């Protein structure tokens, strides 16, 4: 899972 | 600051605590972008993946960026004015992110950034608009982006937020  | 800066912030608040309660995968199994071109036609998706925040620092930071930098359009500019903003880099820093780097990823930050872009341009080139953004502020932007994480979402964002400013700019 990436952050934005 | 106004109601669609408010609006934004309980949705996201909601979300993240339902995130706690139920874990992380369950709502992403839900809210982030199509996984799977069969589900296409769940049109929240494009949306929702930026309600969705991971850690504390993580939603403190981006509803932070978003109350100062949100409210001051909603403020200046109006509430149909950032309903765009977000709506359009949101859809955009989704699409781009998840090329880069698949359908799991979520945050506010691709509108955060599309909002730093936008609030920094707009205020260079049209200061008869009422808002601008220190340098000071798009230094400590632009060490966020070589610190990198959604880096298609980041990137995308700052693109889509420099771009409206531009054409919003001249008019």
């Amino acid at each position: 899972v990436r952050m934005a | 600051a106004g109601p669609v800066t408010w609006v934004m912030m309980i949705a996201c608040v909601v979300v993240f605590i339902a995130m706690q309660i139920l874990g992380d995968q369950e709502v992403m199994l839900w809210l982030a972008w199509p996984f799977d071109p069969t589900l296409k036609f769940e049109f929240w998706r494009y949306f929702t993946h930026a309600l969705m925040h991971f850690s504390l620092m993580h939603i403190l930071f981006n509803l932070l960026w978003w109350w100062y930098l949100g409210g001051a359009v909603e403020k200046r500019l109006g509430s149909g004015k950032l309903i765009v903003i977000t709506l359009i880099s949101a859809l955009l820093s989704g699409y781009v992110q998840q090329k880069f780097s698949g359908p799991w990823f979520g945050g506010l930050s691709g509108v955060v950034f599309a909002l730093m872009g936008y609030v920094w341009l707009r205020g260079e080139r049209d200061p008869q608009s009422g808002i601008y953004l220190q340098r000071g502020l798009i230094i400590f932007a632009l060490i966020w982006i070589v610190a990198g994480m959604a880096n298609g979402a980041h990137i995308a964002g700052l693109a889509v937020g420099l771009a409206m400013a531009f054409v919003d700019s001249l008019n």
